[PDB]
């Protein structure tokens, strides 16, 4: 089948948090593959939007120690929207207009990895996820759909949230990588249990084309 | 009939399929539909003032239209541009409800192109407004014997109220050249006035609850649609069924070994829907189309005799002098343990001849 | 529009007597349509008798019955009433409760619904 | 579906042609083996020694 | 395999037992009687 | 539905034609095999190779 | 026959609606012609025209080219109507307002 | 009328292809007959059967 | 349709020709036949 | 089908004013379809302005003239009417009434018939 996918052996951008505190702006393009090797669980939530201000409505997703909350509310993002035991929450200063609300159960050496893929198309914010315990891993892992959202806006940018522990202050050594999605053709090998066991790219190298 | 002749010579023939299996049609739909909060606006006992009407937004639910029919002994309902009956089947991506209490004599002022104190100072209805208006008497609950004064309506304003506008300013209206400066008196009257709702008063002065409904069509997935009726579910015996639009016909058994919970359908090598999960009970049940036809007939030439024998292709001899062969099931011929020369081939080293009809 | 009309009253009386008729409306309609009563005789056509509005503002009586029939609207139970007095022999016929669904009754011609026939007989 | 057969019936008599061809192929296939093998009408048996 | 979507796979008339019998008979004839059995009595 | 019928019937006819050609080729091979069995087995042949 | 402007769209094979279910139904294989023209000048009067009637309620739809003239009281509930109008008892045919 | 034209054209092609295949088979049979006439008549053949 | 031939049911065969078409359209279900009785 | 369209109205006007156009249709067509107006600026391309169904149920207007132009229908003459105000300089162009012969409108690309050009000029 041909669809949006991440090309194999592609360059994924790496951001390391440790006196390193990196929360830059990453363009959305068409779809996003968001991976995170997690230790001490310092990455809390996702931030999405187009203008990233109090101007145009955005999408908010948080996953605290209690549950997950999805809101569509206009916020106010400062220079360093993050969290600070994590009881100090300095991310947004205002919340004015809300459109959609939802709440669900919480989603949760190298020991943990959280994988997500977001696809905003046809006015739907499809989110697929994966959670497999353990640099980047080398092993085939099927990635399962988790939710669909009828939002119907036009995300063009996104951010990330962090929960810095205050001691001096040290940031946990969790890692996250970002990759982009392109339309291409893949071949998938279903099995008896209807599970994706292997998949070959059809545009990588001549051997792949022959396969 | 298949051979297009009145005489057929000796030999096996692969006849066509005939007869009629009528069956019947059924439809299923997801169990339970999330109802929109209609009673949260209507069945609510208390209402806001006409100049401070309640505005509510409805999204992400189904809108059943059967409860509204039972709302009052006599209520006046009218939509602009949409007929009453054909409102249920429409799909809307936004709807807004405005509710308040007004005087019965001024209810007709709640209409496009209407004027009056309310239509200019309390709520203006746009001329091109599409949507619905519902009104019904509320003297029983919006009036008391001591002259309830809770509800109020605006009386004075500098400009006529715009369509879809809310004015709740309580500043003293200046009716003269001299300023009011927050002091009541000459040329300075309170813009807010309250009716006198009493049970003994006339129906014109009796309060009436009025709710307007506006349909908003934004470029977004729809959220306001009529409920879907689910029929019964015939099982086991081969029937036709229609799940969410897709068709099927035949028996219903399990095809589940590790069927993924989120998965809905299941296709064979033909990319044709075979396994389908019922929205109710969420169990899995495949199709296996029935109404098989195309049996084979072995017969000598009619010029000779008239007896025939039937051969069902690849069917067990209990799913219909009965004989069982590797090729299929044979009826009408008797097996002989003797041996002869092959006359009419059948398959797997079985031949039939007419001596009655025998197979060996 | 779906309006159901119920008629109450009628029977046998004597000339010069008094009587009370009533009609009740249930269901939903386009607006506050007015309410009226018609009278049909055996072998003849229906005749306009009385017409009143939904708020007791306009009274309309036929010329032959001007100042004699009376119509009123209640305040708390939605039922219209028709008070009848000093009956004569020509009043022995079947009355019908007529509804017309519009705000202003220019004429009694546009009729959308009718009512159950109420027999009113006046005789010695 | 049955009503599709209603249009099939008026669409012509192709079905007869295809069925006849695919049955001729089958009978020819069955005859080939018998021609290539059944060339002796007696069944001889090897001596035990 | 056996996805019976209106397509049949008829079985051959001559089972492999009969074919093996034919080959065995031919071998016996060509071993114990030269080649005369192909042109008359063996 | 007529377009669907046309396409499906065209595919069926194409498959039938392919089967016909393959069956003809197999029949030619079977005739050669029958000749070889009748000559090279049931006797001794002086034909070269 | 006389019809209410909009309705014209119903007189056509495969169409639904009151007229196309209880009053006049066309077969799917129909061949022929249909002529339709406004007649507000003649068939409508400012004095009120009510000689044109159309059936509103019927238990089952009509077969193509079918005519129904039965005037029995429609039953909408479990209780019989006994030829008397009332709750769940409505006259099957309504009238046509032309102005 | 274009659909009728195309249908009749396909009806012609089916017949033409079938005739071509049958002609090829008959040509093979005629070649075999010619060989048999040349050998088993104009001379004596030592080929078995 | 109709037919007529001079003479339990006869063991034979005879086709039927179209006699009359009625261009009406009504509801038609269970019927019953009529009879004629000679005066006595 | 054979449909003839007769157009009327047009002339010289002042900016911000109102003027008069109306189109009548005659003959016979396949069905009761939509009817609209088409604008042709000098040196430019021909673009639609609006489209109204025959039964005056749903109206379609261009984004450039919304809230400023309107179209209605007669009740006893079978002639479509349209009104406008706040006319600006760009409105000087040639207008044509067109008949769309299908029940449901999808897009303005397929146009069946065209009327005689009505030139309207606005200036000071
Ligand atoms: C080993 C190797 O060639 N790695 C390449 C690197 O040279 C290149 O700069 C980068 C693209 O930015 O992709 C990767
Ligand atoms: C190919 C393969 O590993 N299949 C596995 C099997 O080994 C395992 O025993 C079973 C447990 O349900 O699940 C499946
Ligand atoms: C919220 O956003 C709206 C428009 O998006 C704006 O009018 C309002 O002032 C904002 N309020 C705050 C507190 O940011
Ligand atoms: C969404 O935003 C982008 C950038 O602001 C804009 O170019 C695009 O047209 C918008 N799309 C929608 C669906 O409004
Ligand atoms: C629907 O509710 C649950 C969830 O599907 C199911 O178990 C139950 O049998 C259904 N009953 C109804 C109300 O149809
Ligand atoms: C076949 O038909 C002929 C002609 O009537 C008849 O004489 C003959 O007996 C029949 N033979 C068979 C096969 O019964
Ligand atoms: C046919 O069905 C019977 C029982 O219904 C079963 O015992 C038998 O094995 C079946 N035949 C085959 C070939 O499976
Ligand atoms: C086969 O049939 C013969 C009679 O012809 C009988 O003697 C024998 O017992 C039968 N054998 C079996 C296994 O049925
Ligand atoms: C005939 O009458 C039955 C009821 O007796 C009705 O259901 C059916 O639709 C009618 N059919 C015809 C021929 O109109």
């Amino acid at each position: 089948t041909q669809d949006l996918f991440l090309p194999f052996f592609s360059n994924v951008t790496w951001f390391h948090v440790i006196k390193r505190f990196d929360n830059p702006v990453l363009p959305f393009n068409d779809g996003v593959y968001f991976a995170s090797i997690e230790k001490s669980n310092i990455i809390r939530g996702w931030i999405f939007g187009t203008t990233l201000d109090s101007k145009t409505q955005s999408l908010l997703i948080v996953n605290n120690a209690t549950n997950v909350v999805i809101k569509v509310c206009e916020f106010q993002f400062c220079n360093d929207p993050f969290l600070d035991m994590e009881s100090e929450f300095r991310v947004y200063s205002s919340a004015n207009n809300c459109t959609f609300e939802y709440v669900s159960q919480p989603f949760l050496n190298f020991k943990n990895l959280r994988e997500f893929v977001f696809k905003n198309i046809d006015g739907y914010f499809k989110i697929y996820s994966k959670h497999t315990p353990i640099d980047l891993p080398q092993g085939f892992s099927a990635l399962e759909p988790l939710v669909d959202l009828p939002i119907g806006i036009n995300i063009t940018r996104f951010q990330t949230l962090l929960a810095l522990h205050r001691s001096g202050w040290t940031a946990g050594a969790a890692a996250y990588y970002v990759g982009y999605l392109q339309p291409r053709t893949f071949l998938l090998k279903y099995n008896e249990n209807g599970t994706i066991t292997d998949a070959v790219d059809c545009a990588l190298d001549p051997l792949s084309e022959t396969k | 009939c298949t051979l297009k002749s009145f005489t057929v010579e000796k030999g096996i023939y692969q006849t066509s399929n005939f007869r009629v299996q009528p069956t019947e049609s059924i439809v299923r739909f997801p169990n339970i539909t999330n109802l929109c909060p209609f009673d949260e606006v209507f069945n609510a006992t208390r209402f806001a003032s006409v100049y401070a009407w309640n505005r509510k937004r409805i999204s992400n639910c189904v809108a059943d239209y059967s409860v509204l029919y039972n709302l009052a002994p006599f209520f006046t309902f009218k939509c602009y541009g949409v007929s009453p009956t054909k409102l249920n089947d429409l799909c809307f991506t936004n709807v807004y409800a405005d509710s308040f209490v007004i005087r019965g004599d001024e209810v007709r002022q709640i209409a496009p192109g209407q004027t009056g104190n309310i239509a200019d100072y309390n709520y203006k209805l746009p001329d091109d407004f599409t949507g619905c208006v519902i009104a019904w008497n509320s003297n029983k609950l919006d009036s008391k014997v001591s002259g309830n004064y809770n509800y109020l309506y605006r009386l004075f304003r500098k400009s006529n109220l715009k369509p879809f506008e809310r004015d709740i300013s309580t500043e003293i209206y200046q009716a003269g050249n001299k300023p009011c400066n927050g002091v009541a008196g000459f040329n300075c009257y309170f813009p807010l006035r309250s009716y006198s709702f009493r049970p003994t008063y006339g129906v014109g002065h009796q309060p009436y609850r009025v709710v307007v409904l506006s349909f908003e069509l934004l470029h977004a997935p729809a959220t306001v649609c009529g409920p879907k009726k689910s029929t019964n579910l015939v099982k086991n015996k081969c029937v036709n069924f229609n799940f969410n639009g897709l068709k099927g016909t035949g028996v219903l058994t399990e095809s589940n070994k590790k069927f993924l919970p989120f998965q809905q359908f299941g296709r064979d090598i033909a990319d044709t829907t075979d396994a389908v999960r019922d929205p109710q009970t969420l169990e899995i049940l495949d199709i296996t189309p029935c109404s098989f036809g195309g049996v084979s007939v072995i017969t000598p030439g009619t010029n000779t005799s008239n007896q025939v024998a039937v051969l069902y292709q690849g069917v067990n001899c209990t799913e219909v002098n009965v004989f069982q062969t590797r090729a299929g099931c044979l009826i009408g011929a008797e097996y002989v343990n003797n041996s002869y020369e092959c006359d009419i081939p059948i398959g797997a080293g079985i031949c039939a001849s007419y001596q009655s009809i025998i197979a060996y | 529009s779906a309006v159901q009309l119920q008629a109450s009253g009628g029977g046998f009386v004597q000339p010069g007597g008094s009587l009370r008729l009533s009609c009740a409306a249930s269901g939903w309609a386009e607006t506050f349509g007015h309410m009226g009563w018609f009278r049909q005789a055996p072998g003849k056509e229906r005749e306009f008798v009385s017409a009143i509005d939904w708020w007791d503002t306009v009274h309309y009586y036929a010329d032959s019955v001007k100042g004699r029939f009376t119509i009123s609207r209640d305040n708390s139970k939605n039922t219209v009433y028709l008070q009848m007095n000093s009956l004569r022999a020509e009043d022995t016929a079947t009355y019908y409760c007529a509804y017309w669904d519009m705000d202003y009754l220019q004429n009694s011609i546009p009729v959308d619904y009718w009512g159950q026939g109420t027999q009113v007989t006046v005789s010695s | 579906s049955t009503e599709c057969s209603n249009l099939l019936l008026q669409y012509g008599s192709f079905c007869t042609q295809l069925k006849r061809a695919l049955t001729g192929i089958a009978v020819e296939q069955d005859k080939n083996t018998q021609e290539v093998f059944a060339q002796v009408k007696q069944i001889y048996k090897t001596p035990p020694i | 395999a056996q996805k019976f979507k209106g397509l049949t796979v008829l079985p051959p008339l001559l089972t492999d037992e009969m074919i093996a019998q034919y080959t065995s008979a031919l071998l016996a004839g060509t071993i114990t009687s030269g080649w005369t059995f192909g042109a008359g009595p063996a | 539905i007529d377009r669907l019928i046309t396409g499906r019937l065209q595919s069926l006819q194409t498959y039938v034609t392919q089967q016909l050609i393959r069956a003809a080729e197999i029949r030619a091979s079977a005739n050669l095999a029958a000749t070889k069995m009748s000559e090279c087995v049931l006797g001794q042949s002086k034909r070269v190779d």
